[PDB]
C-alpha cells in the first residue's frame, strides 16, 4: 500500500528508465492518493509529451494550473503543447510567462526557456513562409 | 533541466 509520495518516487524512477507510459500510470496512482499536488500533474504532462499525447498533456497542465497558478513547468509544458497544435501566439505567451515566473522564483533551467522561445518563434515564422 | 520530473 504505497503512499502518494512513494508512488511519485516510483514514477520518477520509471521516468529515468524512459518507461513513460508506466511512469504516467504511476503518477495517476499518486493522484488517486492525493489529487491536490500540482507536481503529479506536471510530471504526468511531461510523460504525455514524451509519448506525443499532447491533448492529454494539455489537460494535465490545466489541472496543475488550477492547483498552482504560479507553476513554471505547467506554463512551459502548456506552451510546448500549443506549439504542436500550431497555436503559436499562445505558445509564445505561455513560454514567456514561464520565463517570467522562473525569474521571479529564482529557478535555474539553464537556457531551456529562451531556447524554447526561439524554437517557437522560428516555427511561427516558418508557418508564414509555408503559406506564400 | 526543465524537462525533468519533480
Ligand atoms: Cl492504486
Amino acid at each position: 500500500s504505497p503512499s502518494a509520495q512513494e508512488l511519485k518516487e516510483q514514477g520518477n524512477r520509471l521516468f529515468v528508465g524512459r518507461k513513460y507510459p508506466e511512469a504516467a500510470a504511476c503518477y495517476g496512482r499518486a493522484i488517486t492518493r492525493n489529487p491536490l499536488v500540482a507536481v503529479y500533474y506536471t510530471n504526468r504532462a511531461l510523460c504525455y509529451l514524451k509519448m506525443q499525447q499532447h491533448e492529454q498533456a494539455l489537460a494535465d497542465c490545466r489541472r496543475a494550473l488550477e492547483l498552482d497558478g504560479q507553476s513554471v513547468k505547467a506554463h512551459f509544458f502548456l506552451g510546448q503543447c500549443q506549439l504542436e497544435m500550431e497555436s503559436y501566439d499562445e505558445a509564445i505567451a505561455n513560454l514567456q510567462r514561464a520565463y517570467s515566473l522562473a525569474k521571479e522564483q529564482r529557478l535555474n533551467f539553464g537556457d531551456d526557456i529562451p531556447s524554447a522561445l526561439r524554437i517557437a518563434k522560428k516555427k511561427r515564422w516558418n508557418s508564414i513562409e509555408e503559406r506564400r | 533541466t526543465i524537462e525533468e520530473v519533480d
